[PDB]
RNA sequence: GUGAACAGCCUCUAGUUGAUAGAAUAAUGUAGAUAAGGGAAGUCGGCAAAAUAGAUCCGUAACUUCGGGAUAAGGAUUGGC
RNA sequence: CGUGGAGGUCAGUGACGAAGCCUAGACCGUAAGGUCGGGUCGAACGGCCUCUAGUGCAGAUCUUGGUGGUAGUAGCAAAUAUUCAAAUGAGAACUUUGAAGACUGAAGUGGGGAAAGGUUCCACGUCAACAGCAGUUGGACGUGGGUUAGUCGAUCCUAAGA
RNA sequence: GAAAUUGUUGAAAGGGAAGGGCAUUUGAUCAGACA
C-alpha cells in the first residue's frame, strides 16, 4: 500500500552481515598512501586498550564560546610497550591483484611469538622456526637472495611486528603478530630497514606525535544473541500484544513471498570489526616516566595509573597513547592504531591541545582522591597506619 | 602414588555463592565443597561430615556464612573397590572466627 | 529394612505423633524384629525408642 | 540362533542375543554402530568413557534437532550424545559375549565385534490425556540387539581363477612374431 | 503473638517435606519489580499500571423523598522510653 | 485374460514334496496374463470341453486392521525446598533410619464423619506390567488376616409425597 | 509367515526433489545356438 507515514529505516546496511568476526585483530583493510619522500618508519602499531580517565584542557577554537575557556573530556588509554620486529614480507602487483611472493624472518625469535605458532605450547616440542633459523648458518647465502629478491620485485614491503605482551599485566602470554605497512621511501630502502631491525624493537613515539589525528581498527564488544529492538532500535511494540513485543510486526509484505535481507532481524551483536577515524592524540606516554599522569600545569609527581588501577585491566607501566574519546573494542583487547588516509585541515584536526590535568582518582567507585598521599592528606591518621 | 593427608582449609564461600539463586545457595554449597576437596586432594570421592553439614545449613538455604574453615582428610578406601584407593572427609573446624587463617598441615597420629 | 510400622506403632504406644519417636540407627536388626505392641513397648521401656522433647514455644517475650 | 547376515567364521566367532528390551530403539542403534567393528577391548573402554561424558556417541541418523558437541570432532560429527541406558544394554551384551568366547577357548586378544545389529521390538503402548477429553498413544519402542565378535585374522593368501584368454588368428600372429621378432 | 478480628504475617500440638533430575542463565517469553526530565502528548478509550488507604482529632459543597449526599472534598497526627 | 464353486474328461500333479510365499534369473504373448529355474514350505492341486456367480480396485473426507515421515521432536516449568550420613539392596537423586533445613499455621497439608467406593484397611512376600524420570517403595502384584453392641444406627413414627 | 515399514551386510548413484521415454557406452548378470 504505503508506508502510511514516513522515516528512515532502522540502521545501517553497510555494516552487515552483522555476525561475529572471523578474529580478535580487526583487520588493517587498508594503509596511508606511500610518499617516498619521507624516511621509513611504520603506519600502525598494536597496543591493547587500558581504560578510560577524564582531561581538563583550555580550548583553542576562535569563534567558539567556549574559546580559552577550559572543557572537560573523556579519553582512553591504550598500553603500548615497543613493538618487536621479527619479519619483512614482499608484495607484488598482478592482474589478480597483490600477492605476498616471500616473507624473510629474523633468526631468533622471542617465545612470545613463537608462542602465537601454537594451539598446545606445554607440550609441544617448540620446534618453531628451528630449521629457518638454520639458514643463518652458511654465511648468509639464502636470507640474501630473499631480500635481494624482495627488492627486485615487491610494490610494497611490510613489516612483521608482534607485541611484547609480557610487559603488560594481562595473563594471556600469547603475544600478537602483525603486518604494518612500511611507507618511508624506496622499496630497496624499505627492507634495508626491515632487515636491520630484525629482532631489534621499534617505538611508538617514532611512530605518533602530539594532537596527530590517527584511527583505530578493532574488534567491538561482545553482546551474543540478541532481539530485534537492541539489535536494530526497532520500535517496542504496544504493550497489549501477543506473543511478544521486542519484534517487528511485519517482517514483509506478502510479495516478494520471501523474507528480505533488509529487514531487522534477531542474531549476534557485538565482536564486529571497525574501522574508526580521526581519534587524535593527547598524549604519548612514556614507561620509564613517573610523573606520566603529571602536567606542566599540574607537577605533582604521578602516573596514569587511577588509585587501586585501571578497572578489570591492571597498571600500565609502559609508553601509552592517549587519545581523546572513546575506541571501538574492550579493555585488554588487541587493538590496531593506524595513522590517517588524509590530511586533514578541519581546524578540529590541527588544534594543538595541551593537557592541564588528568583525572587519576578509582574507577572502582566514585574516587575522591587522586593521590594516596592526597588522601593520606584530606583524612587525616587512622587506626592502621603509624 | 597415595598419600595421605589432612590439612585445614578455609574456603571463600561467598563469591562462589555470589549470584546463586536463594533456593539453591545452601545446595551450590555443599557441591561447590566437594569440588573443593577434589580441586586440592585430587580426590572424586568426597566425603562431608554430617557435621559440616549442619555448619553450612545452621542459617538456612540462603543464609550460608562467607568463610568456612574446612578439614579435609585425604584416606585410603576400604570394601568392594571403589574406581580409585582414595577418597576426602571433610570436617567443621571448631574456630572462633574463620575470617583471617592461611591454609596449615594436621600432624598425623 | 523398614521401620515404618515400629513408627507408628510407636507413636500410638507412646501416646505421641509421629514426630516424636525415635527409633536409633544403631539397634535396627532388633527395632525391626518388633511386630507388635507389646514388643515395641518393652523397646520404649529400655531406652530403643524414646519420646523426644516438645519444641518450645516460650512465652518469655509475650510477658 | 538365526542372527542377522554374517559373513564371518562360526568356528572362530562368539555371540549374544537381547530381545523385547526396553531400550530406544533410535538411541542404541547409534551407540551399537559407534562400537560397530571395534576391538573388543577398545569398545568396551569406549562405551565406559561414554558413560564418563568424556568421549560421546556420534549421533548419524536418528538426530533431528539434538545437542552439538566438541565431544564430536573425533568423528566428523557436531550431534553426539551420551546415552546412557543404551550403553549400559548394550556392553550388558558384549559382556556376554566375552564369557561365551572365554567358554568356547576362542584368544581374547583377538577379539573385534563383527555384527551387531539394533532393530525393532513389538512397541509397549501406554497412553496419555489430551487437552478437551481426548487420549493419545504413548509408546515405548523397544530393541531386539544383536551382536557377534570373532577372532581377527591376518592376511587372505591369494588364490583365484586364471582368465582364458581368448584372441583371433591376426591376434597370435602379433603375439608370436613379437618374440620372433624381439624379446 | 501482633491486630477490631475465625484477616494477613510468624509460632505449639499433629501432619507433611509428595510435585523427574543435572548443567547453564542467549534471543523471545510468562509471572514479580524499578526507572532521570516530561506527565495521557500513547490509545477507540487511561486498557494496564501507579496514586489512595488503618486510627485519633479538626473540617466538610451542590442538591434532597429531610432519611441522606459523607470516609464528601480538605487537613494534622501516629515510634521508643 | 484372470478368480470361487459345479458336470464331464486326461485311469492328470503330488510327502522321492501339493498349495502358498520370495527371486533388478530364464522363456512365450501386442496385452490381460502364461510357463520354467532356484529358495522357502508342508497336503493337497491343476490342464481341456462345458456349467455357474457374492468373479478382477488406486481413488469413494470408502470399511477394518497394520505402518510411516513428522521425531528422540512438542514437551515432562502452577501449588516456596531441599540437604548430609548410615542401613539395606545386583542396583539408591527417589526405600528405611538418624541429623539438618523448611512447610501446612487449627478457616490445617490436623483429628473424624455423610454421599460414593468396596477391601483400597492390616501383615508377609515382592517388581513383569502400572505409578508419563526411577523404584529396593505403593492405593500395584502374590498370599493371608481383619469389621464382636439390650444401650451407636437401622429397625418404630410421621413430613412433602407415594 | 506377503506388504507397508525397519536393522545389518554388499553394490551403486547423488552441485536446490525423485521417479519416466528413445538410444548407446560402461559394469554386473544370463538364455540360446554352434558342432
Ligand atoms: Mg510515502
Ligand atoms: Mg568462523
Ligand atoms: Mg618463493
Ligand atoms: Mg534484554
Ligand atoms: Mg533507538
Ligand atoms: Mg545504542
Ligand atoms: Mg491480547
Ligand atoms: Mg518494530
Ligand atoms: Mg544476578
Ligand atoms: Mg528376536
Ligand atoms: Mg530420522
Ligand atoms: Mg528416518
Ligand atoms: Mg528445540
Ligand atoms: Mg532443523
Ligand atoms: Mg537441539
Ligand atoms: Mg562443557
Ligand atoms: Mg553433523
Ligand atoms: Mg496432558
Ligand atoms: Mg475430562
Ligand atoms: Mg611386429
Ligand atoms: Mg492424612
Ligand atoms: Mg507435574
Ligand atoms: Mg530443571
Ligand atoms: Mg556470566
Ligand atoms: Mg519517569
Ligand atoms: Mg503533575
Ligand atoms: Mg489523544
Ligand atoms: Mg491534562
Ligand atoms: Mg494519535
Ligand atoms: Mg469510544
Ligand atoms: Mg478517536
Ligand atoms: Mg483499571
Ligand atoms: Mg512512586
Ligand atoms: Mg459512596
Ligand atoms: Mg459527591
Ligand atoms: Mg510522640
Ligand atoms: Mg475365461
Ligand atoms: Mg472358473
Ligand atoms: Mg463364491
Ligand atoms: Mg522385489
Ligand atoms: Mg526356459
Ligand atoms: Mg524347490
Ligand atoms: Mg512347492
Ligand atoms: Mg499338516
Ligand atoms: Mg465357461
Ligand atoms: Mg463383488
Ligand atoms: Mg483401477
Ligand atoms: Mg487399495
Ligand atoms: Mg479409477
Ligand atoms: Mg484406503
Ligand atoms: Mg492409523
Ligand atoms: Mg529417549
Ligand atoms: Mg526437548
Ligand atoms: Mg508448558
Ligand atoms: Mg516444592
Ligand atoms: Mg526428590
Ligand atoms: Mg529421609
Ligand atoms: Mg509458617
Ligand atoms: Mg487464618
Ligand atoms: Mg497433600
Ligand atoms: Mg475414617
Ligand atoms: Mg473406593
Ligand atoms: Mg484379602
Ligand atoms: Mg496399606
Ligand atoms: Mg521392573
Ligand atoms: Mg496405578
Ligand atoms: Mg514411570
Ligand atoms: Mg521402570
Ligand atoms: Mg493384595
Ligand atoms: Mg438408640
Ligand atoms: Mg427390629
Ligand atoms: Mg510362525
Ligand atoms: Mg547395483
Ligand atoms: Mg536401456
Amino acid at each position: 500500500s504505503h508506508r502510511k507515514y514516513e522515516a528512515p529505516r532502522h540502521g545501517h546496511l553497510g555494516f552487515l552481515p552483522r555476525k561475529r568476526a572471523a578474529s580478535i585483530r580487526a583487520r588493517v583493510k587498508a594503509f596511508p598512501k606511500d610518499d617516498r619522500s619521507k624516511p621509513v618508519a611504520l603506519t600502525s602499531f598494536l597496543g591493547y586498550k587500558a581504560g578510560m580517565t577524564t582531561i581538563v584542557r583550555d580550548l583553542d577554537r576562535p569563534g567558539s564560546k567556549f574559546h580559552k575557556r577550559e572543557v572537560v573530556e573523556a579519553v582512553t588509554v591504550v598500553d603500548t610497550p615497543p613493538v618487536v620486529v621479527v619479519g619483512v614480507v614482499g608484495y607484488v602487483e598482478t592482474p589478480r591483484g597483490l600477492r605476498s611472493l616471500t616473507t624473510v624472518w629474523a633468526e631468533h625469535l622471542s617465545d612470545e611469538v613463537k608462542r602465537r605458532f601454537y594451539k598446545n605450547w606445554y607440550k609441544s616440542k617448540k620446534k618453531a622456526f628451528t630449521k629457518y633459523s638454520a639458514k643463518y648458518a652458511q654465511d648468509g647465502a639464502g636470507i640474501e637472495r630473499e631480500l635481494a629478491r624482495i627488492k627486485k620485485y615487491a610494490s610494497v614491503v611490510r613489516v612483521l611486528v608482534h607485541t611484547q605482551i609480557r610487559k603488560t599485566p594481562l595473563a594471556q602470554k600469547k603475544a600478537h603478530l602483525a603486518e604494518i605497512q612500511l611507507n618511508g621511501g624506496s622499496i630497496s630502502e624499505k627492507v634495508d630497514w626491515a632487515r636491520e631491525h630484525f629482532e631489534k624493537t621499534v617505538a611508538v613515539d617514532s611512530v605518533f606525535e602530539q594532537n596527530e589525528m590517527i584511527d583505530a581498527i578493532a574488534v567491538t564488544k561482545g553482546h551474543g544473541f540478541e532481539g530485534v529492538t537492541h539489535r536494530w532500535g526497532t520500535k517496542k511494540l504496544p504493550r497489549k500484544t501477543h506473543r511478544g513485543l521486542r519484534k517487528v510486526a511485519c517482517i514483509g509484505a506478502w510479495h516478494p513471498a520471501h523474507v528480505m535481507w533488509s529487514v531487522a532481524r534477531a542474531g549476534q551483536r557485538g565482536y564486529h570489526s571497525r574501522t574508526s577515524i580521526n581519534h587524535k592524540i593527547y598524549r604519548v606516554g612514556k614507561g620509564d616516566d613517573e610523573a606520566n599522569g603529571a602536567t606542566s600545569f599540574d607537577r605533582t609527581k604521578k602516573t596514569i595509573t587511577p588509585m587501586g588501577g585501571f578497572v578489570h585491566y591492571g597498571e600500565i607501566k609502559n609508553d601509552f597513547i592517549m587519545v581523546k574519546g572513546c575506541i571501538p573494542g574492550n579493555r585488554k583487547r588487541i587493538v590496531t592504531l593506524r595513522k590517517s588516509l588524509y590530511t586533514n585541515t578541519s581546524r578540529k584536526a590541527l588544534e594543538e591541545v595541551s593537557l592541564k590535568w588528568i583525572d587519576t582518582a578509582s574507577k572502582f567507585g566514585k574516587g575522591r582522591f587522586q593521590t594516596p598521599a592526597e588522601k593520606h592528606a584530606f583524612m587525616g591518621t587512622l587506626k592502621k597506619d603509624l | 602414588l597415595k598419600d595421605v593427608v589432612t590439612r585445614e582449609y578455609t574456603i571463600n564461600l561467598h563469591k562462589r555463592l555470589h549470584g546463586v539463586s536463594f533456593k539453591k545457595r545452601a545446595p551450590r554449597a555443599v557441591k561447590e565443597i566437594k569440588k573443593f576437596a577434589k580441586l586440592h586432594m585430587g580426590t572424586d570421592d568426597v566425603r562431608l561430615a554430617p557435621e559440616l553439614n549442619q555448619a553450612i545449613w545452621k542459617r538456612g538455604v540462603k543464609g550460608v556464612e562467607y568463610r568456612l574453615r574446612l578439614r579435609i582428610s585425604r584416606k585410603r578406601n576400604e570394601e568392594e573397590d571403589a574406581k580409585n584407593p582414595l577418597f576426602s572427609y571433610v570436617e567443621p573446624v571448631l574456630v572462633a572466627s574463620a575470617k583471617g587463617l592461611q591454609t596449615v598441615v594436621v600432624e598425623e597420629d | 529394612a523398614n521401620l515404618r510400622t515400629q513408627k507408628r506403632l510407636a507413636a500410638s504406644v507412646v501416646g505421641v505423633g509421629k514426630r516424636k519417636v525415635w527409633l536409633d540407627p544403631n539397634e535396627t536388626s532388633e527395632i525391626a524384629q518388633a511386630n507388635s505392641r507389646n514388643a515395641i513397648r518393652k523397646l520404649v521401656k529400655n531406652g530403643t525408642i524414646v519420646k523426644k522433647a516438645v519444641t518450645v514455644h516460650s512465652k518469655s517475650r509475650t510477658r | 540362533a538365526r542372527y542377522g547376515a554374517t559373513s564371518t567364521n562360526p568356528a572362530k566367532s562368539a555371540s549374544a542375543r537381547g530381545s523385547y528390551l526396553r531400550v530406544s530403539f533410535k538411541n542404541t542403534r547409534e551407540t551399537a554402530q559407534a562400537i560397530n567393528g571395534w576391538e573388543l577391548t577398545k569398545a568396551q573402554k569406549y562405551l565406559e568413557q561414554v558413560l564418563d561424558h568424556q568421549r560421546a556417541i556420534p549421533f548419524r541418523r536418528f538426530n533431528s534437532s539434538i545437542g552439538r558437541t566438541a565431544q564430536g570432532k573425533e568423528f566428523g560429527v557436531t550431534k553426539a550424545r551420551w546415552p546412557a541406558k543404551s550403553v549400559k544394554f548394550v556392553q550388558g551384551l558384549l559382556q556376554n559375549a566375552a564369557a561365551n568366547a572365554e567358554a568356547k577357548g576362542l584368544d581374547a586378544t583377538k577379539l573385534y565385534v563383527s555384527h551387531i545389529q539394533v532393530n525393532q521390538a513389538p512397541k509397549q503402548r501406554r497412553r496419555t490425556y489430551r487437552a478437551h477429553g481426548r487420549i493419545n498413544k504413548y509408546e515405548s519402542s523397544p530393541s531386539h540387539i544383536e551382536l557377534v565378535v570373532t577372532e581377527k585374522e591376518e592376511a587372505v593368501a591369494k588364490a583365484a581363477e586364471k582368465k582364458v584368454v581368448r584372441l583371433t588368428s591376426r591376434q597370435r600372429g602379433r603375439i608370436a612374431a613379437q618374440k620372433r621378432i624381439a624379446a
